[PDB]
């Protein structure tokens, strides 16, 4: 009964333990120097527990268990190790289950990899859009200056034409290459803002299809890791992966 | 040693003698003739044909000459009355005092120009644009911020700089040239054995020059002295030789020697390194190198009036920003509620997903609740709840440091965006009201629901998640408790504890404790990513009052108190309070995001603030730096320490400007860490204009690899450079890449450039390859020329890790007896995948070794022409000397990479120098991070000894995995591994710290958890030995044990 055990995973020290808890909710439980002691449950962050005090009426390891699997409110303020028999497809060729490994392993490299190109186009298109917000005001100032310079030209212009031909003339030539240029950049913040929103858009596309394509890599992930140990409970796994 | 590009000379017997920002918006690098509208105060604009170089002053002066062309004369007056303005790329107004500024180098967005006379009067106090171009954002953005937090750390910092600029100008002259050029000092004074040992007894041969008149003439004198005689003292014996004459008897000699003795001091030849306190001779580092690497140390005799000249003064100003005693937490008589409203902006396929629902839990670094969730309603399309949560905890043992961290999940669970938010603001008020908090996007690591390990505070963007919250409201506003109000309650708890009879759990005049419960000296010495147990935790807790002895017990004892618990709570700060201080290594835990809690923390540095050397703190910069992501609001102790050390030792300033600079994009600290440079910038005096210039050139060289990259790969090398020469010729540019300090090392001088030196590297990532002349007058007498790498385009913060760790193992080694030569070449990430790699001359990559010897007809590697071309490069005992330090640094290598688990160490990442050093370089990702995708267990040797490698060790005949020359070489590595497992704690500590970092190969505690596999902490020694030895005889297939 203690090696078959179901949860008595052996000899998995503190890594193998904690790398087979990340992720499973409430209620999970598994049990593992003698300067220290002997075996330790661990539940779920991560809960060590080392009877475990002196009310110790044993009387097994399993004895024990049964009680606080009915609990350990008692004491101090869900097997969750299901024999990968599950599913692992009941495929009991140890090389017909070993070769499925692959097949998921590959899979799953293959989606990080489309994960992974999308993480940084967010990170990019943020930085982007960001810079085209702060271009968009660097184009409002630039017309502010020119707005408030084509006025003062019309504060000295109409001021300076109490005449006496020639002037008249080429003042209201430059006062006028002066206010198409205004139009002219105009032209360009509503142009930028029309690509801006067109980000803005594509932008959601990312978060979509990485929200969209996370529920993905995690079961293809964690079936791999279903699979995969279905093949250190009874067998150099190097080859599949 | 950096120094000589670590190059020991084998004969030398001591005894037997914003981005995308180009020049112009869009643009990159501007066209060499451009057009600049030039905004009149006239009200006319008038179009100048400018070169893309020229300065401010000569455009001024051809637009008053040109505009005498148009309409309204008269009405404008000499050009001296004004200055030119425009909208810069950040979008502000920048007025140009600097006249003498290049067009290209304004960063301008639009090409045109604005005159106007200069009101703001205090041309002076603008001068500070300054501060803002050394941050890359302009300082007064920061009175565009409107949240009061943010605008009082601005103010009440201050204190901190004029405590560091009254420190420093405390022994003027002498203090401040104790500030700018602080002496570069080992930490043991005390030498090891075996550097003793290349000494007769102690004695060191040193070359001292000296200047009288031309003097482009120099004059050598050759002391002998003895390893550990202070400055002084070689100034002393130095003019001795200098003097004594035929002609002068002998008390006027030793008169003489009295008078002009101080009135030097020493400068090491060739960078600016000088020797200005007490140390022992054999403790600056550079002696200490020469010792190392066989070199006669070169000193200079330095006029002190002539130093005193070269610094004059950093001049401080402060800046031109120059409900009743509430309610205490403890009297609040319910659960906490929380309420989730709306949510915003989640994108998801409709189709793809089943439904959504917010959760949430209260943390302390790791939680004090009952976790809970919310009813799965209104999936996807335009999400509200309405929920209350309840969470029990009730609100008086809410801890300081506590947080609120939610995220949306999709159900097949799977978050979609985090948040953490802060339960009391920086004043101690507890949240109430709204609050819109704004999620981050779930990383890389991380496919755990939550996020407690993440940084509190909103996600700064219009377009991510937006959840909307309220916290309830008591009809007057919150506090927490003051610190005396605290230990009153402690004092209670105590007289309380002191008088039960049954016992549980905290089963606690005389405690009965004797001897078999010395299972706490034994828990105490676990390293911290070992967890502890129920029982243990328990135990801790209940013999707290005996701890205090084995005081370097506490990082465990706080784990152990229930952090919801305010009498637990109550009663460890009572404790914090008289806890002896204790060693850095281990305070620095402390700082990692476990111990969130301010008195904590505050502890950690109060250590720091005693034992910490100046140098053990530039040891562990980045781990300081770094760790501030975890302190919890602005203004805190840590903060407070650091920026007062980088105030008063420029040399710190220098890498804590960088190390912050360099995050400067990274949207999780760009607020914090632009704050707290924009004090740095205003109170570290003179040096800001130093900064201002290599923050000038790694500009001009970001925008020039960004043209190489984009548009301009594809043309053969040949084309690629003749653009790359072509455009480092422009004016701007010499004068932008010429005159300023190596980032890498402030102590190097980088003077002209030399081009035909320049040149683009192989690699995809197009490297810039510079060279720049050392325009030191004893330039020769060190490295006439000094060569960097610039690379853009790979996060360099791992291969800085790396070397960091690199660093750290060998002065363990060494600094204990135990001579393993690691040449961890310098390396610095100056922005966002943008570094600058030091360079090793005379290196090669075993390739090339492999490649510039072996047979005509191409046809296959002879497994001894890496022996041989050392062999050739190493005739005589200069032979049997070049293959110890290959010996020696293999073995270093080796162990050190094996720990670290880095990346392959296939045969072009692994370089032989002439003396027969090797060492390695491209780590690719550390801790393999490529068990990302299966690696369960492997525990892999990325340095395999090959034939080739083993050949070398055993100087020469067959069958080599059976001479005495391996087994010396093993059992160093024995040594060398064991050595690392005695500080496991300290590597463990320093990769916490790190976590911080946007580091995708470190995202959580598990990351780290390889480190100890690999060292078998779980084990004794004895059978780690035995694991580590197995390891090798394994991947070296078969014989490595005896
Ligand atoms: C016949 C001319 C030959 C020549 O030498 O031409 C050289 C330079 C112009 O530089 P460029 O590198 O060709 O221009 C960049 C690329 O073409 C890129 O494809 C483009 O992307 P997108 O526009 O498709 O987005 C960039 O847009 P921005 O985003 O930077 O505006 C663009 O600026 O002119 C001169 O300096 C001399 C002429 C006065
Ligand atoms: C935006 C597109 C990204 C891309 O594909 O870009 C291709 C390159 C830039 O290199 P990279 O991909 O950023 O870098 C990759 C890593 O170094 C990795 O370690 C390695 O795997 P391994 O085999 O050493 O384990 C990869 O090998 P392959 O991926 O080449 O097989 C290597 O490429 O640009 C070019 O010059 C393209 C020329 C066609």
């Amino acid at each position: 009964s203690l090696q078959d055990a179901e949860w008595y995973w052996g000899d998995i020290s503190r890594e193998e333990v904690n790398e087979k808890l990340r992720d499973t909710a409430d209620g999970t439980f598994l049990v593992r120097t003698k300067m220290h002691g002997d075996y330790t449950l661990t539940l779920r962050n991560n809960k060590l527990i080392k009877g475990f005090s002196d009310p110790l009426t044993f009387s097994s390891v399993v004895e024990l268990i049964n009680h606080y699997r009915n609990s350990l409110a008692q004491y101090n303020p869900y097997p969750v190790s299901k024999y990968q028999q599950d599913q692992v497809v009941k495929e009991d060729n140890i090389e017909a289950v070993g070769k499925k490994l692959h097949e998921y392993n590959t899979q799953f490299q293959e989606k990080s990899r489309e994960y992974d190109r999308l993480y940084e186009e967010y990170t990019r298109t943020s930085q982007e859009i960001q810079m085209k917000r702060t271009a968009i005001e660097a184009f409002n100032e630039t017309i502010k200056i020119f707005e408030e310079q084509c006025q003062t030209q019309e504060r000295y212009s109409k001021e300076y034409i109490e005449k006496n031909e020639k002037e008249i003339q080429r003042i209201m030539h430059n006062y006028d290459k002066l206010k198409s240029r205004i139009s002219e950049i105009i032209d360009s913040r509503r142009r930028l803002e029309e690509d801006l929103k067109k980000q803005a858009a594509e932008y959601r596309e990312i978060d979509k299809r990485m929200n969209s394509i996370k529920p993905d890599l995690i079961q293809l992930r964690k079936t791999r890791d279903q699979y995969l140990m279905w093949l250190t409970q009874k067998g150099k796994l190097n080859e599949w992966l | 040693m950096s120094y000589y590009h670590h190059h020991h000379h084998h004969d030398y017997d001591i005894p037997t003698t914003r981005p995308s920002s180009g020049e112009l918006w869009g643009i990159h690098l501007m066209p060499p003739r451009i057009l600049v509208e030039c905004l009149l105060p006239n009200g006319m604009i008038v179009t100048l044909e400018c070169l893309r170089e020229a300065t401010l002053i000569t455009i001024k002066h051809e637009l008053f000459k040109e505009a005498r062309k148009y309409p309204l004369h008269q009405l404008l007056q000499d050009e001296s009355s004004y200055i030119f303005v425009s909208v810069t790329q950040e979008a502000e107004r920048e007025e140009f005092f600097d006249e003498t500024r290049r067009l290209c180098d304004l960063r301008l967005f639009q090409p045109f120009l604005k005159v106007i006379e200069p009101v703001g009067n205090r041309e002076e106090k603008i001068l500070n644009r300054e501060i803002g171009f050394a941050i890359g954002m302009p300082v007064c953005e920061f009175d565009m911020v409107k949240d009061p937090e943010v605008q009082d750390f601005r103010r009440n910092i201050l204190n901190v700089c004029k405590e560091a600029v009254d420190l420093r100008d405390l022994n003027s002259p002498h203090s401040r040239a104790m500030y700018v050029y602080p002496p570069n000092v080992e930490s043991s004074p005390e030498l090891p054995k075996h550097i003793y040992n290349k000494l007769d007894k102690g004695q060191i041969i040193v070359v001292i020059w000296v200047i009288v008149s031309p003097n482009n003439d120099k004059q050598k004198y050759t002391l002998k002295i003895n390893h550990d005689c202070v400055p002084e003292q070689v100034i002393a014996e130095a003019i001795r030789k200098k003097t004594r004459s035929m002609l002068l008897s002998s008390e006027q000699l030793k008169l003489c020697v009295l008078e002009y003795q101080g009135k030097y001091i020493l400068k090491v030849c060739g960078c600016d390194e000088y020797f200005l306190e007490k140390y022992p001779l054999s403790q600056y580092k550079y002696i200490r190198s020469c010792i190392m690497l066989g070199r006669m140390p070169n000193l200079m005799l330095m006029a002190k009036e002539s130093l005193y000249s070269q610094l004059p003064m950093d001049c401080f100003t402060m800046p031109s920003y120059s409900e009743t005693s509430t309610k205490s937490l403890w009297v609040i008589n319910s659960a906490l509620r929380i309420k989730i409203l709306c949510a915003t902006y989640v994108n998801v396929n409709i189709r793809d997903i089943d439904k959504i629902y917010v959760r949430t839990g209260i943390y302390h670094g790791g939680e004090p609740l009952c976790d809970n969730v919310n009813t799965q309603r209104v999936p996807c399309s335009n999400p509200r709840w309405n929920e209350w949560l309840n969470y029990d905890i009730y609100i008086p043992d809410l801890p300081r440091a506590a947080r609120l961290c939610l995220s949306i999940c999709s159900v097949e669970h799977c978050p979609l965006a985090w948040g953490n938010i802060n339960l009391f603001d920086y004043t101690d008020t507890l949240v109430s009201g709204k609050m819109a908090l704004n999620l981050w996007p779930v990383p890389h690591g991380l496919e755990d629901l939550l996020n407690p390990i993440g940084v509190t505070g909103s996600n700064p963007n219009k377009e991510t998640p937006c959840l909307e919250l309220e916290f309830d409201w008591f009809s007057s506003v919150v506090k927490f408790p003051d610190m005396s109000v605290i230990e009153e309650h402690a004092n209670w708890s105590v007289s309380r504890e002191a008088g039960f009879s049954y016992s549980h759990a905290g089963l606690s005049d005389n405690e009965l404790r004797e001897n078999d419960k010395e299972q706490l000296k034994a828990i105490s010495t676990r390293d911290p990513l070992s967890e502890i147990t129920e029982q243990e935790k328990d135990f801790l807790w209940s013999h707290r009052h005996y701890c205090v002895t084995i005081p370097e017990i506490l990082p465990k004892l706080l784990l152990s108190v229930k952090w919801n618990s305010r009498d637990e709570v109550a009663q460890m700060y009572c404790l914090v309070k008289d806890w002896p201080p204790i060693k850095p290594e281990q305070a620095m835990e402390l700082l990692d995001c476990n111990y969130p809690d301010p008195m904590v923390r505050g502890f950690a540095v109060r250590c720091l603030e005693k034992y910490l050397t100046d140098d053990k703190l530039s040891q562990y910069l980045i781990q300081l730096v770094q760790v501030l992501k975890y302190e919890q609001y602005l203004d805190n102790l840590l903060v407070r320490f650091l920026l007062k050390k980088a105030l008063t030792n420029q040399r710190i300033g220098h890498f804590f400007f960088w190390h912050l600079k360099s995050e400067m994009h990274n949207k999780t600290v760009s607020q914090r860490f632009g704050l707290l440079l924009e004090s740095y910038c205003r109170a570290c005096g003179m040096y800001l204009k130093h900064l201002n210039r290599q923050v000038e050139a790694m500009e001009k060289l970001i925008n020039l690899t960004d043209i190489l990259k984009q548009e301009k790969k594809d043309e053969t090398q040949k084309v690629q450079m003749k653009f790359l020469v072509e455009q480092m010729r422009r004016p701007d540019f010499m004068d932008a890449l010429q005159g300023f300090l190596s980032p890498l090392n402030p102590a190097h001088q980088l003077g002209n450039l030399r081009l035909e030196e320049c040149r683009i590297m192989s690699s995809a990532k197009r490297p810039l390859w510079l060279n720049w002349e050392n325009p030191d007058i004893m330039s020769e007498l060190l490295f006439q020329n000094n060569e960097i790498i610039f690379k853009n385009g790979d996060d360099l913060r791992q291969d800085m890790l790396t070397l960091q760790i690199i660093r750290i193992m060998e002065n363990i080694w060494q600094n204990q007896g135990l001579d393993l030569r690691m040449l961890p070449y310098g390396c610095l990430s100056i922005g966002d995948c943008v570094g600058l790699i030091e360079v090793v001359r005379n290196s090669h990559t075993i390739m090339q070794i492999q490649c510039k010897g072996g047979l005509k007809g191409a046809l296959q590697f002879n497994s001894h022409t890496l022996h041989q071309w050392l062999k050739d490069k190493n005739k005589g005992e200069i032979y049997d000397a070049a293959i110890d330090l290959f010996t020696r640094s293999c073995a270093g290598y080796c162990v050190a990479t094996f720990i670290l688990g880095i990346g392959d160490r296939h045969n072009s990442n692994i370089m032989v120098k002439d003396d027969g050093q090797l060492f390695h370089i491209d780590f690719g990702h550390f801790l393999d991070h490529k068990k990302k995708k299966f690696g369960y267990k492997r525990e892999r040797v990325p340095f395999v000894l090959t034939q080739d490698f083993l050949i070398v060790i055993s100087k020469g005949a067959q069958e080599c995995t059976k001479t005495r020359e391996f087994e010396r070489f093993q059992e160093m590595c024995y040594k060398a591994y064991l050595a690392i497992r005695q500080h496991a704690n300290l590597f463990i500590n320093l990769f916490s710290m790190m976590l911080g970092s946007g580091m995708p190969e470190l995202q959580s505690f598990d990351d780290i958890a390889y480190i100890r596999k690999t060292l078998a902490l779980d084990k004794t020694e004895q059978e780690a030995l035995e694991y580590f030895m197995k390891q090798m005889n394994d991947a070296h297939h078969g014989g490595w044990t005896t």
